């Protein structure tokens, strides 16, 4: 159920980048996410750090939240859902993102650009494939999806900072 | 019984580099203060203020002497004279005797050990890292972070608590434990404090929650707490006992990188007899 996720990559990335501008208009760190659980979007985030005045309220944070209250609503248990969603992001996880996906034991994350301040994928540190045997699962990465307009938009933010 | 140790990037933690320098005997004790006040105008050593001027000196009898630190040698540290070294009338040398080499500590101590090497070349500036009147403030906070814990224990929930302090009034701002179930998993200790600090803020709050405040948390933060607390940019945290996946310490040392925007002192051991008998995180 991974896979079929999969097949609409350029669909769900295209409404991450569209969040990801939004996020750039809010004066938000310009990341969007979608979680995609058997072809349906479960979640979706951005940064929504200066919005709520909130430094863990990361893009992936936001979605994570919504993944969960939709399992909880739907009576459906967290570890079926995660465990085959996938997570499409316009920048590589930050070192505290990733850890909260092992966590959740997310399979798959499909990313846009590199991370150089935080990066959680191998910018920074590995998180997301370290040995780690008490932090959930490590998990793999398809990068460099549209890296190019997504990194274009942070060095705007970083420069409007 | 406990005691609080630094933990510090792999650079910090080795020995301090030695830098050479010159002493001389004081053999007229009673013109150590005339003479500390003229060499120390002529050569302030202002790149060293962790070092003490005047090392004592116990015989094995009980007879005490004194050297005095005179300045940093040169590219070539030869033999000098006190003649060389000092100048006249600046300093009037009576009272000192030849001029050694002795070996000193670049840049002040920071864990025991290093005060240990330190002192053994020279005195140098810090006996003990904290007060009593600190180290019981500390033991308050980390017992209400214990007793956080045991609460969550009580209930069936993972065995860490811990508390969020304003060192500027040592008022306490959060207490919390972890609260992780099945529907939400990731209510880990450190991630709840952080969700009370920001809901009790003012305002014109910036997201960096945690600024100026302490920590003291039971045990050692997993990945996703430890970098949480730095992009909320915590001051210092106090915890007792590692983790095995612990980043404040353990299998990484976030809070002590030179390419995160942010670095914060870390000390373990604070009540670790209790708190080792607690849960890991996660
Ligand atoms: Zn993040
Ligand atoms: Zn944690």
């Amino acid at each position: 159920p991974c896979v079929v996720s999969v097949q609409e990559t350029e669909k769900w990335m295209e409404e991450a980048m569209r969040m990801a501008k939004e996020a750039l208009e809010n004066i938000e760190v310009p990341v969007g996410c979608l979680m995609v659980y058997n072809n349906e979007v479960v979640g979706k985030g951005r940064n929504e750090v200066n919005q709520t005045k909130n430094a863990t309220r990361h893009a992936e944070m936001v979605a994570i939240d919504q993944v969960l209250d939709w399992c909880h609503q739907h009576g459906q248990s967290p570890s079926t859902v995660f465990e085959h969603t996938v997570l499409y992001v316009t920048v590589e996880p930050c070192i505290m993102c990733a850890a909260a996906l092992r966590l959740m034991k997310i399979p798959l994350v499909v990313y846009g650009c590199q991370n150089e301040r935080f990066g959680g994928c191998g910018s920074v540190l590995n998180i997301a494939s370290a040995d780690l045997p008490n932090t959930g699962r490590p998990f793999q990465c398809i990068p460099g999806y549209r890296a190019e307009e997504a990194v274009e938009l942070l060095k705007t933010f970083y420069k409007q900072e | 019984q406990w005691q609080a140790l630094p933990v510090l990037s792999e650079q910090q933690s080795g020995a301090v580099e030695l830098i050479l320098a010159y002493a001389a005997p004081v053999l007229d004790k009673r013109q150590t203060s005339r003479l500390l006040r003229e060499v120390s105008a002529v050569y302030p050593l202002p790149a060293q203020p962790h070092l003490k001027r005047v090392r004592p000196s116990r015989s094995a009898g009980g007879a005490q002497s004194s050297d005095l630190l005179l300045c940093l040698a040169g590219p070539s540290a030869g033999p000098r004279s006190l003649a060389e070294l000092l100048p006249r009338p600046a300093v009037d040398p009576r009272g000192l005797g030849t001029p050694f080499l002795v070996p000193l500590p670049a840049r002040p101590p920071l864990t025991r050990s290093q005060f240990e090497e330190a002192r053994a070349h020279w005195p140098t500036s810090f006996g003990q890292l904290f007060s009593t009147q600190e180290r019981a403030a500390m033991q308050t906070h980390m017992e209400r972070a214990v007793c956080a814990a045991q609460r969550a224990a009580a209930q069936g929930l993972r065995a860490v608590g811990a508390v969020v302090v304003d060192p500027a009034s040592d008022r306490v701002l959060a207490t919390g434990h972890d609260c992780s179930s099945v529907a939400s998993p990731l209510l880990h200790a450190v991630m709840v404090c952080i969700d009370l600090v920001a809901q009790g803020q003012g305002e014109d709050s910036l997201p960096y929650v945690c600024t100026g405040y302490d920590l003291y948390v039971t045990r050692e933060p997993c990945v996703m707490c430890a970098m949480a607390l730095v992009h909320a940019r915590i001051q210092r945290v106090f915890y007792g006992a590692p983790s095995p996946d612990g980043a404040l310490g353990t299998l990484f040392r976030v809070h002590a990188r030179p390419d995160l925007n942010h670095r914060f002192q870390v000390f373990r051991g604070i009540l670790e007899d209790q708190c080792r008998q607690l849960d890991p995180d996660p």
